[PDB]
């Protein structure tokens, strides 16, 4: 399987020093780095065939259009959507989720209805619902969490009722590392006459996504977390639902006929793509998909499980470190050192060239659920090694000793 | 030149179109070419499963209008979802692939040429796209 | 900087298309990029890609300083008073939609009017259509003079005390007209209305000063001004932005997130939800530096000279009608009698020349001109008189080709 | 090393802060570090044109808390003009800049070290930002 040496060789950003130490990048959950395959995809686009897409009759226009639509097809296959009509390019998971809230939620919520979310949700998958319920007179409800930060199926069945129209849930928590039971949740949503909206920004880079097997109604993901360019992402939605949603934005490219006062929309998926699209980013997202598929997502998953187990074990041998979340997890650990603020922790680590995140990780309610003000988080991806976990743990030990002499 | 893949017969259908006009008591589709500027209003009056008359009006390039003309004439009297089979054959023809050749497919085929000039595929496919939406339930 | 030096910076220009030198005359659809911008993207992904803002490691600092430094370059570029007034968006279409969603829908009641023009691009039509429909307001059209310019008298006739919004393109992408924006802003203000300027076609080609223009909103797209795709700017007067709700919700745009309620970040981040367009915005900044080093007044002088040379050469060819007035920006929209512009663009592309054919996202304009489609050559800083000659010789070939049948 | 950031005086103000509390009839502003974890509530009672007392309550990292302590103490009895001048000097000090050493900062100068750790600028600046909004 994965030869970590050969994998790392393809990411130029990894081969540099920070404060006279080799960079130890453990912040992939905030954003991922890019292989040469992707950056060269951007280069070749701008060097050889940049042009507008679709409305066009010249040679470079054809190449640019074939690239953009070919990337759509790669995304469809990547997440196993039935049809290209169901894949929409957006600016990111945030925009994607907002599109569902603006076009779907505001047309299918009346008073008495419920949107059901989770305590562990990223802000992206909280605030749109907050705004949507307030616009429609509906109600926001939270599925409780178990001790270990996982969700039980019973608590979903208890929280979801016949009044629920929407359940929104992250596939993988970016703080707790939990893999939520999305398939089973989709079934409970369907049994109560609701749709399910899946925030997959944290699952899609690290595990295989099959939207048909998941039977999720909407699925959102961000290119920048999966070795892709910044500024692009995907909204998947079942075709039948997209057919009856109005566009979230209006302008060129998404229209068919424009009169002075009224207009008709293009067919799916172009219905939802107003204006000159994210041409190079979408092509580069397609190149990131090719790269990840050649390695294999099951292989990426196995690598991260091995790093997560190794990290956990080494962290239990460290006294005075609390890790949050369950045993079985994705490739991240959020933690605190007792009596050392996480800003101090991150400063010491960055002085040893180690990059982690400190703060609330865009999950403030989760922080309050954990009874913590802030946390530190190391996250792993296909280019991280056991050696880097050793550096992290040794730096945490130095941090401990440094503040308590 | 290479541009003589604007065939003899194509130029004839552009010069002197076949079924130009409007049909009443009808299935009515209106379509624009995504590569903007070609408009069709395609009208089919059908006798059950068959198109007894098919007509169109539009404004557009030689290819789009000629393909509409050749289409409406090759689709006058057409039988079952064989019409859809013709469409799928046409789309394969544009992509360079070989097809199930000679289930009549009256005339056209000179549009074979736009397997080059891929920027014009949509110009030739407009009329056919209209048909496929015509029979969409 | 001579024209040869300038072309030297754009690798996409030095290639063959159908055995001919590329003759790219489609800058009004999208612009090509200098080495300075592409290398900006390269260096971002090779050296300091990381999430921006709430940040603790070294590369995060460099990424954030790059993103915010680009904001400051945009502010200075368009002479906005304050960074608070510069918002990074996906493009002009998004920008215009944000104004329609957050401003228009909070300031329109029955009786109120939104005033646009017949020459508007779709981006600056459909959002207004949707906004009037949602609020019970009325859309009104300023007529155009027979040569496709706007009269100040026609604006005064159309704008009334009931008008809340006037939306107008700075430069028409079809006609090449420069609309009297400054004077229009004054008439809008006199009638208790705000003005929204679609600046997608002016910003790449002439100096923008929003303080002198006194426009309330101004939208532009990076991809047309030698910048990366997927990024643009919304500028708005600080006092207006203060009282508009965000268009999108999620992380980065918040101060505090509780379960049911959240508070917004101060401007400009109020309007920037989600992981932002990090590499795109830094590369927009590099495009601005590149354009400033050449000088926008010089770019304008160059395009006026190409436009004059093109016009003079054009009617000394029989059988072409050109649309719009004599004094114009660096573009010509035209038709050859009895030859659809798709056929024109096919023959031109066979001689390596790239133009656009059909509507140009201005369908009402097409109907006003009594035409179903048009051809358009556009010029920019890397075009030459020689390329104009190639275009005209190819139009002659096109004429003679379609007469021999 | 790290030793140029976590100076003795800084650690001392973190361990044993000077003006801990929230006090009375006053201007009270509370401020948060966008990089979550640092919260301050600054309390100042102003006597015409001079700050007779400043106190603070809060939680956060060493730098933020220590800077709050040092700041509150270095502003006792100073004028408003002097206090803003101190603040501008502090903000120059966080960047590379040369700054005017007229005007004693006492302990505050120990925070010079955070110029070499830009991710902590905001941690050191929070307390001062509180003052600038205070006026
Ligand atoms: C290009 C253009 C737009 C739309 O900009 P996008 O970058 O496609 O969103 C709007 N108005 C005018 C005049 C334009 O030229
Ligand atoms: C990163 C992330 C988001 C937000 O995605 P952007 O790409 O920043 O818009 C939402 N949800 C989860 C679970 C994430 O990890
Ligand atoms: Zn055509
Ligand atoms: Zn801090």
């Amino acid at each position: 399987h994965m030869n970590i040496t050969d994998i790392r060789e393809q990411f130029p950003i990894l081969h540099q020093q920070v404060n006279g130490h080799d960079l130890v990048y453990l912040d992939s959950a905030a954003t991922s780095q890019k292989p040469r395959a992707v950056i060269e995809t951007l280069d070749k686009y701008y060097n050889q065939y940049n042009s507008n897409v679709h409305r066009g009759v010249h040679t470079l226009g054809t190449r640019a259009t074939d690239g953009y639509e070919g990337a759509r097809e790669k995304v469809r296959k990547f997440i196993n959507a039935k049809s290209m009509a169901e894949i929409i390019f957006t600016k990111g998971t945030t925009t994607s989720l907002n599109m569902v809230a603006l076009s779907y939620a505001r047309a299918n919520l009346k008073p008495g209805d419920e949107v059901v979310i989770t305590y562990m949700e990223h802000h992206a998958n909280i605030i749109p619902w907050q705004q949507a319920v307030k616009a429609t007179g509906a109600t926001l409800k939270y599925i409780p969490l178990q001790e270990d930060g996982t969700i039980s199926l019973e608590d979903v069945r208890e929280t979801v009722t016949s009044n629920t129209k929407i359940v929104a849930v992250s596939h993988v928590s970016n703080v707790l590392g939990t893999v939520n039971p999305i398939k089973e949740m989709a079934k409970i949503a369907h049994d109560n006459g609701a749709v399910i909206v899946v925030d997959g920004a944290q699952s899609t880079p690290h595990m295989k996504i099959d939207v048909q097997d998941l039977d999720c109604d909407f699925f959102a993901l961000s290119s920048h977390k999966m070795c892709g360019p910044t500024g692009v992402g995907v909204l998947y939605g079942k075709k039948a639902l997209l057919e009856n949603m109005e566009p979230a934005e209006f302008g060129g490219e998404m229209i068919d006929f424009v009169g002075l006062y009224e207009s008709t929309w293009k067919e799916l998926p172009w219905k939802f793509e107003a204006g000159t699209p994210i041409i190079a980013g979408a092509i580069g997202l397609g190149a990131a998909i090719d790269f990840l598929e050649e390695i294999g997502l099951d292989e990426i998953s196995r690598h991260e499980h091995k790093l997560a187990a190794y990290a956990l074990e080494r962290f239990r041998q460290l006294d005075g470190v609390t890790v949050y979340g369950p045993e079985e997890r994705a490739g991240l650990v959020t933690f605190n050192l007792d009596d050392v603020h996480p800003h101090d922790v991150a400063t010491v680590l960055d002085a040893e060239g180690i990059a982690v995140r400190a703060g609330h990780h865009c999950a403030q309610p989760l922080m309050k659920w954990l009874d913590v003000t802030a946390t530190a988080r190391a996250s792993f991806y296909l280019y991280n090694t056991e050696e880097e976990i050793d550096k992290l743990v040794e730096a945490l030990q130095k941090t401990k000793e440094y503040f308590t002499n | 030149n290479l541009d003589t893949l604007y065939r003899q017969v194509i130029m004839d259908h552009y010069k002197n179109p076949r079924n130009k006009g409007v049909l009443n008591d009808s299935i009515v589709v209106d379509m624009n070419n995504p590569t903007c500027g070609d408009r069709i209003r395609l009208t089919m009056k059908l006798d059950g499963d068959i198109v007894e008359d098919a007509k169109f009006e539009g404004e557009g390039c030689s290819i789009s209008m000629a393909s509409a003309s050749m289409m409406t004439q090759a689709i006058k009297g057409k039988d079952i979802e064989t019409a859809l089979s013709m469409s799928k054959i046409f789309s394969d023809m544009m992509q360079g692939k070989e097809y199930d050749d000679s289930i009549d497919l009256g005339d056209i085929e000179a549009l074979q040429g736009v397997s080059k000039f891929p920027a014009r595929i949509k110009c030739a496919t407009l009329s056919w796209k209209a048909l496929e939406k015509g029979v969409a339930k």
